[PDB]
Formats: structure tokens, sequence, C-alpha cells
């Protein structure tokens, strides 16, 4: 009871704005995932 | 080796020992044909099967429109640049990833493995 209430003044949600990274940080993500694509086809390049 | 047959009603051939002459001939038990045999061995077995698959794939393989292909391995005879390539099929062999080439051009029928 007492938390709820006490909710009612601060409020809580959720949206995009929660969803959304950095731009450096899709930088990085994209950085990292063009990396460990490219060492895949580095260990498939090796197997073949 | 591989299977003969008698020449008068094309049955199989299967060997038998001559005991006399001490040699071996085959005879199709289904007359009197006798004949000698001139390869010494009537059973082989590849237990281990290590034979290469360039007599299974054919040259007509190269057609095929969503085969992969390179530049980068140029054939021996012609050197055509474009040989499309692809993976293995024996399911039994101490590797299975090995790539197998086919010559692209409609009359180079050269298959080869690197
Ligand atoms: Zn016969
Ligand atoms: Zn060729």
């Amino acid at each position: 009871t007492v938390i709820n209430n006490w909710l009612l003044i601060e409020g809580h949600t959720i949206g995009i704005g929660d969803s959304i990274a950095d731009s450096k940080t899709y930088q990085d993500i994209q950085n990292t995932i063009k990396k460990a694509k490219q060492d895949v086809i580095e260990v498939i390049e090796k197997a073949h | 080796v591989g299977i003969r047959f008698c020449q008068e009603c094309n049955n199989m051939l299967y060997p038998k020992e001559d005991k006399e002459n001490r040699i071996l001939l085959y005879a199709c038990r289904n007359c009197d044909y006798q004949q000698e045999a001139d390869n010494s061995c009537i059973y082989v077995n590849k237990i281990t099967h290590e034979v290469d698959e360039l007599t299974q794939i054919i040259a007509d393989v190269s057609q095929d429109p969503t085969l992969p292909r390179t530049e980068d391995h140029p054939c021996q005879k012609c050197g055509h640049k474009e040989a499309v390539f692809f993976q293995s099929h024996s399911a039994r062999a101490e590797d299975a990833m090995r790539l197998y080439y086919v010559c692209t051009a409609p009359h180079c029928g050269h298959r080869w493995t690197e």
C-alpha cells in the first residue's frame, strides 16, 4: 500500500528513448559485428 | 574387378577351382561354358573408401546457376578464369570440407581438386 501510494508521485514508464542507445555505441556494436563476421569468414577459408 | 557373363545364355560367370591343372576358371552353372580367369582377384573390399570423388561428379554441373563460382582458381588445360566450386558428398571419410572444382566454360569439362 505505502509504496504504491508513493509511486503515485514519481511514476514509472517505458518508451523508445529507453531502447535507443548512443551513436558511438552503435558504431562500436557495428564494428564488433563486422570483426566477428570477418573472423568467421577467415575460419571458413581455413576449412576450405 | 567386376562382373562378366557367359556368352550363350548371358548369365553370371562365378569362379571355380580346376583340381587337375590347379587353375581358376569361370563356369556358369546353367551350362557347361568354362573360361579361364585372367584377373587373379575374385573379391576386393575398399574398407577405408579413400576413392577421390572426381569420377562421381559430372561436367554438366557447371550449368547450375545456384552453385558458387570464383575467378581465383584457374583450370589447368585451358586456363579459363571461371570455375564453379562445391563440397564433397562422401558420408564416411577422415575429412568433410574440401572443395571440388569444375571448370565453367561450355567445352572444357575439366574437374580438379585443391
Ligand atoms: Zn551360361
Ligand atoms: Zn578449363
